[PDB]
RNA sequence: GGAUGACCCCAGGCGGUAGGGGAGCGUUCCCGAUGCCGAUGAAGGCCGACCCGCGAGGGCGGCUGGAGGUAAGGGAAGUGC
RNA sequence: GUGGAGCCUGGGAGUGAGGGCGCGAGCGAUAACGUCCGCGUCCGAGCGCGGGAACAACCGAGACCGCCAGCUAAGGCCCCC
RNA sequence: CGUGAGGGAAAGGUGAAAAGAACCCCGGGAGGGGAGUGAAAUAGAGCCUGAAACCGUGGGCUUACAAGCAGUCACGGCCCCGAGGGGUUGUGGCGUGCCUAUUGAAGCAUGAGCCGGCGACUCACGGUCGUGGGCGAGCUUAAGCCGUUGAGGCGGAGGC
């Protein structure tokens, strides 16, 4: 029995939200609450909005024990980019990526 | 008990039970052929010089197969030569039944 | 990109 | 200078090799002793306000 | 790329832009340029010798008569214009739909009686042709119309 | 039929007494027995050789005049660092070496015959510390 | 009519890429790389199958020669004495022999040494 | 050899750039087709250590897909990166 | 002397920047990885193979495919080999 | 976009039917998880199929004394599928990318970041050979005219 989130379109960018959901993987979500809460890194808020929604799903649909709940599967897949304009000297214009992210976190039940 | 005989231009130590693979020999699937011995060992010793004269091995002819397929591959740089070539040898599986002698 | 910047002038080899 | 440029694109097992050293390190955190939550050390307690034994602040 | 509906304008200058020399637009080279050598309107005809057509439909008669598989009909008696009607007399022929026919007649009520059945190919005897007949496992002509034949191939 | 190919065996110890004997000429016996190509079943994949213990190298021999005349290089990799010192030097400061550098030239680049060149065990002086492995004393 | 490109480029792209498994970057993912590393790979099968037959023999002779020197001789007297001595058994199993049989090949020397 | 590719035997040739010549494969389209394959699954996709072919390719099977496809034999080209 | 010999008529070409080597000369300085002719040869197109440490044209030798079989060529046989 | 004359794009497809997802849960929202609709929902509107480059998670094998156009040949080890086969690669052997241009390139000469799609020897009329047929001291019609409506015929002017 598992229970899944998934964040789609956070307009952040995929490589930086991996550093912080790479903390939380394989920990139970205790230990990846008080890790996420003291993260100094914008990629934290996302993480904890798609943590927490994952772990509703598991007490509220899934018939899961918040007691019980680890990170069994965390990864974050990479969305279509925002393009945009970048003007620089001698008239060129650089075109900037505003990259995007699906989180995903999946929740088992740790037993024992 | 074991025979040093010579076929497809090959040689192969052969002892009775063994299933073996030379070159495609022209006889029927299951009947016999005789094979010229260059050497017995084992319990005995015979050293030809170079066949053994009244020596010969028994072998089945179980079937007739085509190996898995060699890709012969040829390129030449600069010149636009390539060349492809799919090879599959013939083969003949034997089964040894005895060492006459 | 309909503006293009001018190369630079090449180091004279003379 | 004269603009100096990359001679050849870095292949994904030498991009990936660089950042073997770009892994967070998870932050250091004690449990508090008035209320039993974890926090960082040396700081006053966010969820009761308790440092060294003492109320020092309201949360 | 002279048809297409782009300018004549050099899209940048020949030399010192790092880019691939270009003219217009039009160029084939281009997405949305012209068809180098895509076909225009031609006239497929050519005029085949007459004595070959005039041989080719007297062999193509002569083959399925040497398969004893065409028949000379005096008239279609009671065919007066009715599908049906012309069934009825292709049952009492040996035409019974399982072999397709070219029925070849100047007679307006009988074509029209069998132009609808799918096995019928019908036809005027101006119009005898070695496609249509060969195409059809068997021919049906008129005595008129055999006399129409004949002169063709004289 | 294929060509056998040997199960680990458990290699063999042997004993050399360099002695009077000439360097270069000893080398490529040595060479040899470090490449297990004196056994029936050799094998070049491997590492199934001899393990070679030498004695005495401090009185190996050598014709000529290459006491004063042959030359051992070094590049530190610094400018001006090729060092020469001369084989009586060597035999005066680090006699193991020579017989060392000898076989060493003569076994496979690469890392099996890196692996080779450890198997060898030279020493000065006519003791060695293997008496556990029980070697077996050689004529060449 | 037109006939477009369609279905072709994209199956002969896999057929070489398929052949490119096991390759390093994109030697196994770019069909442009996989294609020239393809090249190289089938000259050197070739070849190989060439080598393979004397990289065998060499190593025969090898074991050869050191079964013979038990027995007080060199390869090179050995060959010689069994040409003389009329056998023709192969290094292929002149090998195996001296080998798995070290009774056979030492007979095998004996007529050797006796044949000179 | 048998009697004009109907297969077999023996012998010889068979490195190749510019280039000449021969025979094939595959793509789109037409006739064949008022036919035939098709929701008991079309084309397309993804696998395959299997079958045929010297090869280009072709099958067959499993997953996907969900409405087309198209034979033997010929015909014509916007035909293979 | 029956040879991928030769002759005749006709269709289609490409080439018209050659290079190294041996020998004969000229030019050069009885210099050049020089230059220009002649005879021959290889590379070109045999940057396929063995030898020459490595290396188009030096020596060996003309790769249709397969074999964990045998004989040799140049060159080699103390160890790397 | 250009002062202007003028230049000049990209962008099609849910499903048979909106039945276009009430209501509940996390969430500021976006998004998701249930429920429900549907033959099908990785057909959910960022919608048919959904390739490749590219990015990621998980698993098997592997790697921190090793010299490399990245392969290939051999053997061994481990994992998988059931006298065999597939995956991986430790050691040993051998090994100078592709294309272009050149007398000669791995070449430190040219082009290419990678992938997908577009992308270059054709048609007309005349000629000259060759070739499959028809007719043969003859062969052949053009424009038109008639007929058909994917039917063919007539037309001898003219040409060779
Ligand atoms: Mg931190
Ligand atoms: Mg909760
Ligand atoms: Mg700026
Ligand atoms: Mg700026
Ligand atoms: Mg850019
Ligand atoms: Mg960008
Ligand atoms: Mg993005
Ligand atoms: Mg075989
Ligand atoms: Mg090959
Ligand atoms: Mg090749
Ligand atoms: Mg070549
Ligand atoms: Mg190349
Ligand atoms: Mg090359
Ligand atoms: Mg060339
Ligand atoms: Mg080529
Ligand atoms: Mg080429
Ligand atoms: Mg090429
Ligand atoms: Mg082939
Ligand atoms: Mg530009
Ligand atoms: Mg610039
Ligand atoms: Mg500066
Ligand atoms: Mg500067
Ligand atoms: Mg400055
Ligand atoms: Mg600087
Ligand atoms: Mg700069
Ligand atoms: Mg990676
Ligand atoms: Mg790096
Ligand atoms: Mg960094
Ligand atoms: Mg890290
Ligand atoms: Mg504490
Ligand atoms: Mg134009
Ligand atoms: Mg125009
Ligand atoms: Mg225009
Ligand atoms: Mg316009
Ligand atoms: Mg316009
Ligand atoms: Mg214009
Ligand atoms: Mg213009
Ligand atoms: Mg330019
Ligand atoms: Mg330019
Ligand atoms: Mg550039
Ligand atoms: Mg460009
Ligand atoms: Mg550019
Ligand atoms: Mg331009
Ligand atoms: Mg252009
Ligand atoms: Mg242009
Ligand atoms: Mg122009
Ligand atoms: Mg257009
Ligand atoms: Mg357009
Ligand atoms: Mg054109
Ligand atoms: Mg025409
Ligand atoms: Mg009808
Ligand atoms: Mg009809
Ligand atoms: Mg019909
Ligand atoms: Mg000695
Ligand atoms: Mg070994
Ligand atoms: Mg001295
Ligand atoms: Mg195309
Ligand atoms: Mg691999
Ligand atoms: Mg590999
Ligand atoms: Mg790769
Ligand atoms: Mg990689
Ligand atoms: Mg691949
Ligand atoms: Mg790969
Ligand atoms: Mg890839
Ligand atoms: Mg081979
Ligand atoms: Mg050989
Ligand atoms: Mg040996
Ligand atoms: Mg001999
Ligand atoms: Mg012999
Ligand atoms: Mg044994
Ligand atoms: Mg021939
Ligand atoms: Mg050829
Ligand atoms: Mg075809
Ligand atoms: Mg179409
Ligand atoms: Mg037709
Ligand atoms: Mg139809
Ligand atoms: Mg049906
Ligand atoms: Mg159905
Ligand atoms: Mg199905
Ligand atoms: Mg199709
Ligand atoms: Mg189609
Ligand atoms: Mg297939
Ligand atoms: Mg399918
Ligand atoms: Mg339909
Ligand atoms: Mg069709
Ligand atoms: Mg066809
Ligand atoms: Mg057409
Ligand atoms: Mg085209
Ligand atoms: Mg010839
Ligand atoms: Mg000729
Ligand atoms: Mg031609
Ligand atoms: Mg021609
Ligand atoms: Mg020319
Ligand atoms: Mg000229
Ligand atoms: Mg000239
Ligand atoms: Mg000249
Ligand atoms: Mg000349
Ligand atoms: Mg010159
Ligand atoms: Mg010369
Ligand atoms: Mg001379
Ligand atoms: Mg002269
Ligand atoms: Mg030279
Ligand atoms: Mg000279
Ligand atoms: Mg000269
Ligand atoms: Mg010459
Ligand atoms: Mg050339
Ligand atoms: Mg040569
Ligand atoms: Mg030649
Ligand atoms: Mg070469
Ligand atoms: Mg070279
Ligand atoms: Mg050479
Ligand atoms: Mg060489
Ligand atoms: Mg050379
Ligand atoms: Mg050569
Ligand atoms: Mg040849
Ligand atoms: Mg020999
Ligand atoms: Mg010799
Ligand atoms: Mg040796
Ligand atoms: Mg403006
Ligand atoms: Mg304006
Ligand atoms: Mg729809
Ligand atoms: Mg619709
Ligand atoms: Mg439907
Ligand atoms: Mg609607
Ligand atoms: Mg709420
Ligand atoms: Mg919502
Ligand atoms: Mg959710
Ligand atoms: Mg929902
Ligand atoms: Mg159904
Ligand atoms: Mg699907
Ligand atoms: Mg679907
Ligand atoms: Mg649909
Ligand atoms: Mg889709
Ligand atoms: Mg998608
Ligand atoms: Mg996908
Ligand atoms: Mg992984
Ligand atoms: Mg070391
Ligand atoms: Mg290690
Ligand atoms: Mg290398
Ligand atoms: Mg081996
Ligand atoms: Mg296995
Ligand atoms: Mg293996
Ligand atoms: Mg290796
Ligand atoms: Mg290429
Ligand atoms: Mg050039
Ligand atoms: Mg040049
Ligand atoms: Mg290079
Ligand atoms: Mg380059
Ligand atoms: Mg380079
Ligand atoms: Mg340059
Ligand atoms: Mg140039
Ligand atoms: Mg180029
Ligand atoms: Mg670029
Ligand atoms: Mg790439
Ligand atoms: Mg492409
Ligand atoms: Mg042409
Ligand atoms: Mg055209
Ligand atoms: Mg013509
Ligand atoms: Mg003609
Ligand atoms: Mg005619
Ligand atoms: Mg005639
Ligand atoms: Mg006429
Ligand atoms: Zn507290």
């Amino acid at each position: 029995m598992e229970a899944k989130a998934i964040a789609r379109y956070v307009r952040i960018s995929p490589r930086k939200v991996r550093l912080v959901v790479d903390l939380i993987r394989g920990k139970s979500l205790e230990e990846a609450r008080n890790i996420l809460r003291y993260t100094n890194k914008r990629g934290a808020y996302f993480v904890a909005k798609v943590l927490e929604s994952a772990a509703a799903n598991a007490v509220n649909n899934h018939d899961m024990l918040e007691d019980r709940l680890y990170v069994k599967a965390a990864y974050v897949d990479e969305g279509p980019a925002l393009k945009r304009v970048l003007p620089r000297a001698r008239g060129r214009a650089d075109i900037i990526k505003k990259r995007t992210s699906h989180i995903t976190v999946i929740l088992g039940e740790k037993h024992g | 008990m074991f025979a040093i005989v010579k076929t497809g231009g090959k040689q192969y130590r052969v002892e009775p039970g063994l299933k073996l693979r030379v070159e495609k020999l022209d006889a029927e699937p299951g009947a016999t052929v005789e094979l010229p011995v260059l050497l017995l060992g084992g319990e005995k010793t015979v050293v030809g010089t170079p066949v053994v004269e009244g020596a010969s091995v028994v072998a089945e002819v179980l079937g007739h197969g085509r190996g898995k397929k060699i890709l012969v591959s040829k390129f030449k740089a600069k010149v636009q030569y390539r060349r492809k070539k799919g090879h599959r040898q013939p083969y003949t599986e034997l089964l040894i039944k005895e060492i006459r002698g | 990109p309909v503006y293009i910047p001018r190369p630079r002038p090449p180091h004279p080899r003379l | 200078a004269k603009h100096p440029v990359p001679k050849k694109k870095t292949s994904k097992a030498r991009r990936d090799a660089r950042r073997s050293h770009h892994a967070l390190t998870p932050p250091t955190l004690v449990p508090c002793p008035e209320c039993k939550a974890m926090k960082p050390p040396h700081t006053v307690c966010p969820e009761c306000g308790y440092y060294a034994g003492r109320k020092v602040l309201e949360v | 790329r002279g048809e297409v509906a782009y300018s004549g304008r050099k899209i940048w200058p020949q030399k010192h832009t790092g880019r691939a020399r270009h003219g217009d637009i039009g160029a084939p080279i281009f997405v949305g340029g012209g068809v180098v050598f895509g076909p225009k309107p031609r006239d497929y005809s050519y005029t085949l010798p007459k004595k070959v057509r005039k041989k080719g439909l007297a062999m193509a008669v002569a083959d399925r008569a040497r398969e004893g598989k065409l028949l000379l009909v005096e008239a279609f008696a009671g065919v007066n214009g009715k599908t049906k009607e012309f069934l009825a007399w292709a049952k009492e022929a040996g035409l019974d739909g399982s072999e397709s026919v070219l029925l070849v007649t100047g007679n307006e009520l009988v074509r029209r009686a069998a132009r609808n059945l799918p096995w019928v190919v019908t036809l005027a005897p101006e119009g005898l042709n070695v496609y249509d007949i060969v195409r059809t496992e068997r021919l049906v002509m008129d005595l008129d119309a055999w006399e129409v034949f004949q002169n063709r191939i004289g | 039929m294929k060509t056998y190919v040997p199960k680990q065996v458990e290699p063999r110890w042997v004993l050399i007494d360099a002695e009077g004997k000439t360097l270069g000429r000893l080398a490529t016996k040595i060479a040899t027995l470090l490449r297990g190509k004196h056994r029936p079943d050799w094998t070049p994949n491997v590492a199934m050789g001899d393990f070679v213990v030498v004695v005495n190298a401090d009185k190996i021999r050598v014709t000529g005049k290459k006491l004063e005349q042959k030359i051992y290089t070094r590049y530190s990799g610094y400018p001006g660092g090729l060092k020469k010192i001369p084989l009586e030097k060597m035999l005066a400061t680090h006699p193991e070496r020579v017989l060392e550098h000898a076989v060493k030239g003569m076994l496979p680049k690469g890392p099996l015959g890196r692996r080779l060149f450890k198997r060898l065990k030279v020493y000065a002086g006519p003791d060695h510390p293997h008496q556990a492995q029980r070697p077996e004393k050689l004529e060449v | 009519p037109r006939a477009k490109t369609g279905v072709v480029r994209r199956r002969k792209h896999k057929k070489i890429l398929k052949l490119a498994k096991g390759y390093w970057g994109l030697r196994s993912k770019s069909f442009r790389k996989a294609r020239e590393t393809l090249f190289a790979a089938g000259n050197y099968a070739y070849a190989h199958r060439k080598r393979r037959k004397r990289d065998f023999r060499r190593l025969w002779i090898v074991r050869i020669n050191a079964a013979c020197r038990q027995h007080g001789l060199n390869y090179s007297t050995f060959i010689h004495g069994l040409k003389k001595a009329g056998i023709e058994v192969d290094r292929k199993n002149l090998a195996d022999l001296a080998v798995r049989e070290p009774q056979v090949f030492a007979e095998l020397v004996e007529r050797a040494k006796a044949a000179q």
